[PDB]
């Protein structure tokens, strides 16, 4: 997360972290409910075996609100492929349930129609993660959050060097030095409506971080709703 | 009517079924008596910051 603020107490409770053997965060996720985590399919490749961590805001000083959960089964979308990064989405079924407490709570899944017309037509959305605070620096120790304006679907395609599929959308800034970065992928893209937040996207990819002229590419959640429900019933 | 006005005065989901407005809520919430407001049925309802 280049630029942006720090997630203060309880501000980003639906945030999740995928940790590897080394116990280091390599990707993000979004807590959907006590048993399921939302993430990007391409993150399932960046690690041998992994577990997820909730209620963690500082990777250094142990916070009693933390918990580690093992994965029971990963539902990765078949249509996904690294060449196009299309269908960059996946749902995780946890072995033990998540104890919702402060800094640990689920994000609401919206209705498809309502979201596309009310949620994604809002000016901004919020993205967060423990990823790099710079294109070359190292993984962040603190959980950050960034207000990212929605990007006109057209500008998105023009600025982009790759095929922006209908399963993706742009968010970020053209010049301002703010956008997600490595390690942030898989994280939550949420939109705010009357103090209640809704999952809207999955930190997917970009051509670098906060590059002038480029934007952050996010998996369009509203385009996989029915798929997510199916997954929460496992399939 | 007109979920476009101001979301039809709903708290969350807004549907225009028939001629009128029709509000609803995310899982974990129950529609209020006024059929507009959404009410949490648990200590940690989705989309709410634990402040
Ligand atoms: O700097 S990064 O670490 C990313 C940080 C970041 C920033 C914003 C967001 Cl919302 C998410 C992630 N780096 C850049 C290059 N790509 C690798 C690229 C390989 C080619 N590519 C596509 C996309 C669509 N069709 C065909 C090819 C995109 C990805 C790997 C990773
Ligand atoms: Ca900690």
């Amino acid at each position: 997360i280049v630029g942006g603020q720090e997630c203060k107490d309880g501000e980003c409770p639906w945030q999740a972290l995928l940790i590897n053997e080394e116990n280091e965060g390599f990707c993000g996720g979004t807590i959907l409910s006590e048993f399921y985590i939302l993430t990007a399919a391409h993150c399932l490749y960046q690690a041998k075996r992994f577990k997820v961590r909730v209620g963690d805001r500082n990777t250094e000083q142990e916070e009693g609100g933390e918990a580690v959960h093992e994965v029971e089964v990963v539902i990765k979308h078949n249509r996904f492929t690294k060449e196009t990064y299309d269908f960059d989405i996946a749902v995780l079924r946890l072995k033990t349930p998540i104890t919702f407490r402060m800094n640990v709570a689920p994000a609401c899944l919206p209705e498809r129609d309502w979201a596309e017309s009310t949620l994604m037509t809002q000016k901004t959305g919020i993205v967060s993660g423990f990823g790099r605070t710079h294109e070359k620096g190292r993984q962040s120790t603190r959980l950050k959050m960034l207000e990212v304006p929605y990007v006109d679907r057209n500008s998105c395609k023009l600025s982009s060097s790759f095929i922006i599929t209908q399963n993706m959308f742009c968010a970020g800034y053209d010049t301002k030095q703010e956008d997600a970065c490595q390690g942030d992928s898989g994280g939550p893209h949420v939109t705010r409506f009357k103090d209640t937040y809704f999952v809207t996207g999955i930190v997917s990819w970009g051509e670098g971080c906060a590059r002038k002229g480029k934007y952050g590419i996010y998996t369009k959640v509203t385009a996989f709703l029915k798929w997510i429900d199916r997954s929460m019933k496992t399939r | 009517k007109l979920c476009s006005l101001d979301n039809g005065d709903c708290d969350q989901f807004c549907h225009e079924e028939q001629n009128s407005v029709v509000c609803s809520c995310a899982r974990g919430y129950t529609l209020a008596d006024n059929g507009k407001a959404c009410i949490p049925t648990g200590p940690y309802p989705c989309g709410k910051q634990t402040l």
